[PDB]
């Protein structure tokens, strides 16, 4: 559960992106 | 807050909304799209947050980014959003990113609740429902929070393609998602002995 | 515990009233 | 934030209070009781919340609702209070359970 859940910004989101 | 020369988060208000029914038949699953809004009931309040404080859209559910040992994920954003910059000035910004997961659920004896891969509990019997006498399994959540389609055609969100054999689809929204999964009879299903 | 604790708004609280 | 048509949580802060001792002793075990009041050290910081940001009273304790499995509880509110609607305007509201 901890590893599925603290990959959910490596799947959903963009972490390097700075607008 | 924007201050001189640097900007910093005051604060970054986080909550998982779930998508209404409606929505999971008519918009994801029969044209793979979301609405750019979440209107739940959060806290015995209705709230409505706007995806970048703009006005409602459908949005493109795509596929996520790839991990190892993970189940299939989509989404329609990426980027959160953050209020452009005002000096001197506390400014909000709105993020709304509709994400669908595939997730394993599984369920002890006596099968009256059942846990999903993400570790939230959904505290009605995975065999729960309208027929067969199904009707008597456990439930905590109320009435309307439940919902079952007959002869529904699950539609892939990747390959959007249309399933050949219609399942009996059970829905039910908890306070922070809603959870799909295939309706079938308990006592062919489980067992006490292996 | 995960199942005692994601129990806390069904037992403390009210989900589904409006006010 | 309360909008045009629509109203929206900027915030939700969430926090555990302890009891104090004399509220313990007193208040709950004496009569059943809470205060409505929270005054606790969080952050190195003395603060204070009030229930419905009102002035403070003392509210019986309820059974809490039966679930499957699970010990005995009480609670003294269901409900969480919000602010009242004032169109463009952020308003806070405290509860207190």
């Amino acid at each position: 559960v901890q590893r599925r859940n603290q990959l959910h910004d490596l799947r959903f989101a963009d972490i390097d992106t700075v607008i | 807050w924007f201050g001189h020369r640097y900007s910093q988060f005051m604060g970054i208000f986080e909550d998982r909304a779930p998508v209404p029914f409606e929505e999971v038949i008519d918009k994801i699953n029969a044209k793979g799209v979301c609405r750019s809004t979440a209107k739940y009931v959060r806290n015995n309040m209705e709230t409505t947050a706007f995806h970048r404080d703009d006005h409602e859209t459908d949005m493109e559910l795509k596929p996520a980014k790839v991990a190892t040992r993970t189940s299939r994920g989509w989404h329609t954003t990426d980027l959160k959003y953050n209020p452009s910059r005002v000096e001197a000035f506390h400014r909000y910004g709105t993020t709304v990113n509709c994400i669908v997961e595939e997730v394993d659920a599984r369920s002890v004896y006596p099968y009256d609740e059942f846990v999903l891969a993400t570790g939230d509990f959904v505290y009605m019997s995975p065999f729960y429902g309208y027929r067969e006498g199904s009707h008597t399994e456990h439930t905590s959540y109320a009435a309307d929070r439940f919902k079952q389609v007959d002869g529904f055609y699950a539609r892939d969100l990747t390959t959007k393609a249309r399933a050949t054999s219609p399942t009996t689809r059970n829905l039910l929204t908890t306070p922070k998602f809603t959870v799909a999964w295939d309706w079938v009879p308990k006592r062919p299903a489980v067992c006490t002995m292996t």
